[PDB]
């Protein structure tokens, strides 16, 4: 068995998190093989 | 092996040295990342094995030693976090407004970040700290930037 996990941390929200990118609203399509691509 | 819940690095050493395939997310005895990262196959946790239980090449997700837990979903109007574990790199949060996929299937959030392959399957979370999804199945838009869709799984 090849893979392993190690830990890395608690999943929790950052106050004052730097923030970044914007907010695209994309026409998308979805295959059988779980790629998406543009309309 | 440890099953403590949060964060964890999905590792091979497969090739030269240690290297980092992706990310995932233990919660409630199970552990949750993307197919993708994976491909199905078992996984190691210290001396213990995690053996595959659920997935999906479609909806790009994979569940070990149990059930897929995860089932917060984006409200469509709140900015969320990546908690974004990079190759090499500490856990770093990033605080974003999604956009959406429109499919014709319905639609999804969005997160317009780029981060090297090794982080897919790195949590994103709304304010309460709920998983509402994983980063790393996603799409590249015009200008040849990379958006990932928010993928979350179905709790049976």
């Amino acid at each position: 068995v090849d893979m392993y996990i190690e830990r890395a941390g608690d999943i929790t929200w950052e106050k004052d998190a730097e923030v970044t990118g914007n907010s695209p609203r994309l026409d998308v399509a979805l295959d059988e093989s779980g790629d998406f691509s543009l309309v | 092996g440890e099953t403590t819940d949060g964060v964890y690095r999905v590792m091979t050493r497969r090739l030269l040295g240690s290297t980092q395939v992706g990310v995932g997310v233990m919660q409630e005895g199970v552990f949750h990342t993307m197919w993708h990262v994976t491909k199905g196959a078992a996984l190691r946790s210290g001396e213990g094995r995690l053996d595959p239980y659920w997935g999906d090449v479609k909806q790009d997700l994979v569940s070990y030693c149990g059930p897929w837990k995860l089932d917060a979903a984006w409200d469509g109007l709140s900015e969320v976090q990546l908690l974004a574990v990079p190759p090499g790199e500490r856990a770093k949060n990033i605080q974003t407004l999604p956009g959406i996929f429109k499919t014709k299937d319905g639609d999804i959030g969005a997160v317009a970040l780029d981060y090297p392959a090794g982080t897919s399957g790195s949590p994103i979370l709304d304010k309460c700290g709920r998983v509402i999804g994983l980063y790393g199945n996603g799409v590249v838009i015009k200008n040849g930037s990379y958006v990932s869709a928010i993928t979350q799984g179905k709790r049976e």
